[PDB]
RNA sequence: UUUAUCAUAAAAUAUAACUUAUAGUUUAUGCAUUUUAACACAGAAUAAAUGUUAUUAAUUUGAUAAAGUGCUGAUAGAUUUAUAUGAUUACAGUGCGUUAAUUUUUCGGAAUUAUAUAAUGGCAUAAUUAUCAUUGAUUUUUGUGU
RNA sequence: AGUCGAAAUCCGCUAAGGAGUGUGUAACAACUCACCUGCCGAAGCAACUAGCCCUUAAAAUGGAUGGCGCUUAAGUUGUAU
RNA sequence: AUGUCGGCUCUUCCUAUCAUUGUGAAGCAAAAUUCACCAAGCGUUGGAUUGUUCACCCAUGCAAGGGAACGUGAGCUGGGU
RNA sequence: AACGCCUCUAAGGUCGUAUCCGUGCUGGACUGCAAUGAUAAAUAAGGGGCAAUUUGCAUUGUAUGGCUUCUAAACCAUUUAAAGUUUAUAAUUUACUUUAUAAACGACAAUGGAUGUGAUGCCAAUGUAAUUUGUAACAUAGUAAAUUGGGAGGAUCUUCGAUCACCUGAUGCCGCGCUAGUUACAUAUAAAAGCAUUAUUUAAUACAAUGACAAAGCCUAGAAUCAAUUGUAAACGACUUUU
């Protein structure tokens, strides 16, 4: 139909400095700096000359200003990534082998093994700008840490892929490594 | 210099595509060319990075059956992958289809005086004037890297090289440039050199 | 654009291409004679973009597909 | 064409059983001043007894729409015949005249539909005001006053120098 | 949002492709998505369907009713002072090639075109008037610093 | 159509007060002012735009045929022993032998009728053949005057 | 016993509570539905019809819109000159 | 006058996949096995009677799938015909 | 997310196969390509370079009427059809880097070229052509050149990469020849009746390419190939070697 018109301003706290150099959404804040780039996606979005950041999709089909939202919610997470940041938690649960997750600095990214007593140390590396560190005073509990959003979970989807089970029927052993809250560092407790 | 319209034409191609700039240079070239096509490494095709892999595994695919160093001498690097659409057009099997590929030079990491001599532009070849938004699109010198051309990389340790010496040549005649207005202020006053000018271009001038 | 190549009806149409021996003494206007040409006479535009056929005096020797023949402005007006 | 409008008036020859037939009236949007002569039995075969030759053709006459330098807009009923569903259709399309909204309406409807030229009576074309167009393509137009940069150029693509110089460069803000 | 070019009503333009080739109108009324019904009430020519792509746009949004007739248009356009503030525009000072630059007479191009050379016969001699440190003083510009009192003292000769 | 007038409509938005909100703002959370591209059909005035009717300016659009309308530029091509067994002729154009003034240039030119028609239309009437129709109009034969 | 399945069969209660919706619940139950109102405040939803893509759809020598190729086309459609 | 059937030797390509690599399904606990998508890379045999393709055995195999120019007689063999 | 919710896609970042591509291994534009070595007999006489040359005759090519020249110095430096860019100011920075503000520009007439984008040539003629012209006055401006050592520089099938452009030690003194604007002067040259002329369109100049001839100095002092071998090779040839 090519519909005409489609926008978004979304309210922008005042301790933060952000920016966009054209296509690249750039925001600092208390915790450092994270700049994704829009090179390509298609999007047209300008700061109206105040704190806030206001976006525009002129003329699209309809797989083209689904757009509007996306960046949009692509760039809220950026507010809580910056000024908070990201964590998750690996619950580790097993039926009888306890599984040893041990992790270090830096070096942080993961050191497992006993799976099932098994022999091949499986092991996993991050993203930069992200850490996993086990949780204390919990058992067998982990904590994941970071800024991007899609960095955090693909993280803990990097640790959820390994470990699994093969060849055999996953309703019978239910042992994986599963995530179990969506949390931030700061906000609002914690 | 001179040649039959100049002495060369030497077309830059970032996002000049492959085939609205051959089928151009291909016409041109039975009407006087001694071209040059040079930065082959950012061409443009349709498609997409595992699409238009997959029309270049047909035409890999396709050996010589009996004694296959007979038949189709496919080309890896990037240069001759343009010149694939510069052979289905100009009719090679006679000696006048062949007289035009000692015209045409194909290169790609513009070295070897084709990257002192200015080059140019062709409109409707260009990505940014006949492919809309939100269709992707493949890229050569990152596609034929993984049809295997060895020298992804090769280009840019000398690429580099290039568009660094590139930088001070510039800086070499910023204020040089700059010299010229400086010196303009000397020549204003020459007898009554300016009003002839002022009448003609005159705008800015 | 065929505004343009209209300007051409009506020009000759000549075109040099070089050969050995002299054969012809230089009586009417000077020729030690290395260059030999033979001629002809532009006509009307053809293609939508100023391609514009021509008539030659005996019919183009066949080679010349990229050789530089020329057009003299004889004869024009305004 | 530009599919002008003939407004066309039958005859059936007046024969001495029942002299003054009735005469009655179309309204042919037409490709030509010449086949519209021959469209008109082609609609006026469904209602009366009347087959050409037993019936005259009575003044044609173009008519001239008479609101130009307004933009008010149109729809038209419509019948389509794709492959096998023969339908009824209501569409509009909002355009300057009537005559260019039925060229318009023929090269939408055989843009998506295919749809030929022989398949498509246009049965009715009402002057719509406003507030009844379904139409979602269309009544978004209906908002002055609208901002609107959408730059365009006719991209004329790009000009005669087939080797330029100077890297055209679109969006020049 | 960059203050783009907004095609909005009335704001004047200068089309380019179609037979307003030379001629200065201002949008009535969106029609489309490739239409606009286009006017310049004091350039010779009415309103009449054109393509929202034959036109570029000008930068002066002049304020008219939606439905408005010519003759208020007839009078804000000369009240919007375009016509003053028209050929002071620095780019349409760049107009002025086709309204100077047409035609480009062959009776004068020779004073159009040799004063390129008067311009560059004084050029060069103000090249080689580097300023890149050196500076002082480069031997043998002892034999050229002569020359070069005739540059800043000046009087008489060197030296 | 358009433009210019007409009287009203009925006012849907655009010039044309000041709110509130919105952020950036000043002074001490609110105000002082700034962008309102939030702009409260938020106010009147105004375009009496829009709505109604009618007339229109060089009476205004452009299509589709008709007249040498008037050229300006070109393309290639030019039969012919017409007695080598039969107009080289006739159409027209030129310079010589009435006229009178009007007019213009004044150096030519220039311009003037009546001289005779079947007149052939314009108009008028008589007259009829004939006609979808017939207030009639198309005509036909004509006849006469002008 | 409201409840695998029900002949039946109303209502009382009440804005809204039905001999009842419930995890192959064997009792009571536990228990949330339906429903009404809070909450938000401009469009939503049911099947229907039919353009292209889409699945369909598998051949032995390696190669076919005729090749080069194209993708707000050089493409499938109605068409202007 | 196109030397016409088998086996031997021997390059090859083929997916409608037997089993090996990567999954998913299940009345998939495991072991075992079945389904189904992607996948032609190496692999698919040693023997009794027959002249054989098949047929049917015996055994290896943690396991033995189909097919192509009637592939092939100036390479044979000639057991039938 | 459009489809307030969800949702492995609507565009986007990733985990993955004996498959397919590449190293890896075997032949290599049959004779493509790269640097690199030698470079002759004789040294009486020649041969061969150095030569692109100093030196004429003679020929081609190219701008053909002096120029239908050019010039081989730029437009990001990952990447974009609304997207933006370019210059300012200030912070920052190695970096027109990053940041902030200001406009400027509005896919306008322009630009798709004279920004001729180290700002072209279309020339010093101060009679400027198929030759050169010269002498003064006036003003302002005032360039191009050539001899002596140490260093930073420059390659991607190279129009000279065993040298090369830049700075400096420093030799020296062109002050040989500069150009512009105004005015005067001394001339020489220049006319192919061809007057509806061109035509197998000269060609000089100049440029380079040349080669030849006697002219011009310099530099130069070998290999291959079989035969005969041998035996790491072998149908022969080739291939590894030897005195």
């Amino acid at each position: 139909m090519r519909t005409i018109n489609s926008n978004q301003c979304v309210k922008i706290p005042k301790d933060i400095k952000a920016s966009v150099k054209a296509r690249v959404v750039t925001i600092t804040g208390t915790r450092g700096t994270l700049k994704r780039s829009f090179k390509h996606l298609a999007l047209d979005m300008y700061m109206p000359d105040k704190r806030t950041l206001k976006v525009e999709k002129w003329f699209g089909t309809k797989k083209e200003l689904a757009a509007v939202r996306t960046v949009c919610s692509h760039i809220e997470n950026m507010i809580k990534g910056v000024t908070f940041g990201f964590q998750y938690k690996m619950r580790a649960v097993y039926a009888h082998f306890p599984i040893n997750c041990v992790t270090s600095e830096n070096n942080t990214v993961i050191e497992i093994r006993n799976f099932l007593g098994e022999k091949y140390i499986r092991r996993v590396e991050m993203a930069p700008g992200v850490t996993v560190v086990n949780s204390t005073a919990q058992k067998d509990e982990l904590i994941v840490e970071g800024n991007d959003i899609e960095s955090v979970s693909g993280s803990a989807a990097l640790i959820q892929q390994s470990t699994t089970v093969k060849n055999k029927d996953i309703r019978k052993f239910l042992d994986g490594l599963y995530v179990s809250e969506k949390t931030t560092v700061v906000k609002l407790e914690s | 210099m001179t040649g039959l319209t100049n002495r060369t034409v030497v077309i830059d191609g970032r996002g000049h595509l492959l085939g609205r700039l051959a089928s151009v240079v291909a016409k041109y070239l039975l009407q006087g060319g001694k071209v040059a096509v040079v930065r082959c490494e950012e061409l443009n095709l349709s498609g997409h990075f595992y699409r238009n892999k997959i029309k270049f595994l047909a035409y890999l695919r396709k050996r010589c059956n009996v004694n296959p160093a007979r038949g189709p001498f496919h080309f890896r690097a990037p240069s001759r992958i343009f010149y694939k659409a510069v052979r289905g057009m100009i009719p090679h099997k006679t000696k006048r289809g062949q007289a035009a590929l000692a015209r045409l030079r194909v290169f790609d990491g513009i070295p070897s005086p084709y990257d002192k001599r200015r080059r140019v532009v062709v409109p409707i070849a260009m990505r940014v004037l006949t492919l809309r938004s939100d269709r992707k699109y493949c890229q050569v010198g990152r596609l034929s890297h993984e049809v295997g051309w060895h020298y992804q990389d090769v280009i840019k340790s000398l690429e580099r090289k290039r568009k660094a010496k590139l930088r001070v040549t510039l800086k070499h005649n910023r204020e040089l440039k700059k010299l010229t207005v400086k010196a303009r202020e000397n020549i204003a006053k020459a007898a009554e050199p300016f009003n002839k000018i002022i009448k003609s271009y005159g705008y800015e001038v | 654009r065929k505004e343009h190549g209209s300007f051409y009806v009506g020009k000759r149409c000549v075109y040099v291409y070089k050969a050995e021996t002299k054969k012809c003494v230089p009586q009417h206007p000077e020729r030690k004679t290395r260059v030999r040409a033979v001629w002809g006479k532009v006509t009307r535009i053809h293609g939508n973009t100023g391609a514009v056929r021509a008539r030659f005096n005996r019919n183009l020797p066949g080679h010349a597909m990229g050789h530089r023949i020329r057009i003299m402005l004889y004869p024009s007006r305004i | 064409g530009l599919l002008k409008e003939y407004e066309v008036v039958g005859r059936k020859l007046p024969s001495e059983k029942e002299p003054q037939t009735p005469l009655y009236k179309m309204r042919i949007f037409a490709p030509d001043n010449i086949v519209a002569k021959s469209r008109f039995w082609y609609f006026l075969r469904q209602l009366k007894k009347f087959k050409k030759t037993t019936g005259e053709i009575v003044s044609i006459k173009q008519v001239y729409e008479t609101s130009p330098v307004k933009i008010k807009n149109f729809g038209i009923w419509l019948r389509y015949d794709s492959r096998s569903g023969t339908h009824n259709m209501y569409r509009e399309y909002r355009d300057l005249t009537v005559g260019g909204a039925v060229t318009q309406c023929y090269r939408d409807m055989g843009a998506r539909h295919r749809a030929r030229a022989h398949s498509i009576q246009i049965i009715k074309v009402d002057s719509i005001p406003a507030a009844k167009t379904r139409r979602v393509h269309v009544k978004q137009f209906h908002d002055s006053k609208i901002k609107f940069p959408l730059v365009q150029r006719v991209h004329h693509k790009g000009n005669r120098k087939l080797f330029s110089f100077r890297k055209p460069r679109t969006y020049f803000q | 949002m960059p203050f783009e070019r907004f095609v909005q009503t009335g704001r004047i333009a200068k089309a380019s492709a179609g037979p307003l080739k030379g001629r200065l109108v201002a949008i009535v009324d969106v029609i489309d998505q490739n239409r606009v019904l286009v006017d310049g009430p004091l350039t010779g020519v009415p309103r009449q369907e054109y393509r929202l792509n034959n036109l570029h746009l000008t930068k002066y949004r002049i304020k008219f009713p939606y439905t408005a007739p010519t003759r208020i248009v007839r009078k804000a356009w000369t009240e919007s002072d375009l016509k003053a503030q028209w050929k002071v525009s620095p780019w349409s000072v760049k107009a002025q090639n086709i309204c100077k630059r047409s035609s480009l007479n062959d009776f004068d191009r020779f004073k159009l075109r040799y004063a390129k050379r008067q311009r560059n016969k004084l050029l060069t001699i103000a090249f080689n008037t580097l300023k890149k440190r050196t500076k002082a003083d480069g031997t043998p510009r002892v034999l050229k610093k002569d020359r070069r009192e005739r540059l800043r003292a000046e009087k008489a000769k060197g030296g």
